[PDB]
């Protein structure tokens, strides 16, 4: 059957200010089927106890989910989202960039 | 402005891993207000917005019973669909359905909806007349004939024109301080050098509700649709949404570009430029 | 309030 690969955006809830606690979001959308694996990473390591939204879908029937956790941006710490889906042969890692 | 109540139903089979999961979520506009999940430890219709919490036990009990019955009905439907497509018992399949009602600023019905998809492909839809069906293929025609024999469209019409809009109006009143409040985008333009020859101008819209927005770039007053990177509107996690639009501009030409923003929360549409 | 689903 026809499957759809996820779009991924990684971003903060509030404008990023180094040393100020915030929320790190990984929004996955546009995918089908609905099973998907999403991890948030800090310096390459999986953040524990990340929360997510309840499964729903867009007008075109593709699914979307928001994964989110507390984070404190700094100059040096690297954050990312790692996504696996049946359409992906390898997990896709998207780095957090405060300019996007 | 205008408003909608919608329920989004997803059922997913998983042979060898128990029975199909059913999840229902309910929204007014961009605000989720209920969920039900057959995979929860104790499946129940649960509040997901503060303004719904005041509904009495009869509301929670009635919706929970409807949803528990729906779990079984969707499992039957998935078995039937598998047969309609001559599919093996080995594969996983998805049945999605969305239904609900739209009202205008006066609270009057604009239209109703009841549409379904199987494995991500449109399967059957109630037409806007709330009286006839559009079936995608000969499998969906089986469902159509079954729903015609049982007068399903008549039952949906009665619900969509009565119960659905009455409850939507009630929710809009109970949650008026949020559901009927449009929060405008906070906007700004950033500049990101690429090379000696070009830079990106990115126009941001942050903190807006509802999600509907128009965000565009013009050069010399001409819209730059093909040359604009426009990300999907994304949730911030505080009820609001975010979006940006970016264009690549030749060095020194930045003032020829204007970003244009329209949103229900704005008193007037905005025009912005990079301000170095 | 929701409505019951109808068997496909
Ligand atoms: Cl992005
Ligand atoms: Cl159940
Ligand atoms: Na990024």
């Amino acid at each position: 059957m026809i499957q759809r690969t996820p779009k991924i955006q990684v971003y903060s809830r509030h404008p990023a200010e180094n040393g100020k606690s915030n929320f790190l979001n990984c929004y996955v959308s546009g995918f089908h089927p609905s099973d998907i694996e999403v991890d948030l990473l800090k310096n390459g390591e999986r953040i524990e106890k990340v929360e997510h939204s309840d499964l729903s879908f867009s007008k075109d029937w593709s699914f979307y989910l928001l994964y989110y956790t507390e984070f404190t941006p700094t100059e040096k710490d690297e954050y990312a989202c790692r996504v696996n889906h049946v359409t992906l042969s390898q997990p896709k890692i998207v780095k957090w960039d405060r300019d996007m | 402005g205008s408003h909608s109540m919608r329920y989004f139903h997803t059922s997913v089979s998983r042979p060898g891993r128990g029975e199909p999961r059913f999840i229902s979520v309910g929204y007014v506009d961009g605000t989720q207000f209920v969920r039900f999940d057959s995979d929860a430890a104790s499946p129940r219709t649960e509040p997901r917005a503060p303004w719904i919490e005041q509904e009495g036990p009869e509301y929670w009990d009635r919706n929970t019973q409807i949803s528990k019955t729906n779990t079984q009905t969707y499992r039957e439907s998935l078995r039937n669909l598998r047969g309609y497509y001559n599919q093996s018992e080995a594969g996983s399949h998805t049945l999605q359905r969305m239904y609900g009602c739209d009202v205008g600023p006066d609270g009057r019905l604009l239209r109703g909806h009841d549409q379904s998809a199987y494995d991500g492909k449109d399967y059957i839809a109630l037409n806007e007349d709330l009286s006839s069906w559009t079936a995608a293929d000969t499998a969906a025609q089986i469902t159509q004939r079954k729903w015609e024999a049982a007068r399903v469209a008549e039952q949906l019409r009665a619900y969509l024109e009565g119960t659905c809009v009455e409850w939507l109006r009630r929710h809009l009143e109970n949650g008026k301080e949020t559901l009927q409040r449009a929060d405008p985008p906070k906007t700004h333009v950033t500049h990101h050098p690429i090379s000696d020859h070009e830079a990106t101008l990115r126009c941001w819209a942050l903190g807006f509700y509802p999600a509907e927005i128009t965000l565009t770039w013009q050069r010399d007053g001409e819209d730059q649709t093909q040359d604009t990177e426009l990300v999907e509107t994304r949730p911030a996690g505080d009820r609001t949404f975010q979006k940006w639009a970016a264009v690549v501009v030749p060095s020194g030409e930045e003032q020829r570009y204007t970003c244009h923003v329209q949103h229900e929360g704005l008193p007037k549409p905005l025009t912005l430029r990079w301000e170095p | 309030q929701e409505i019951r689903t109808f068997s496909f």
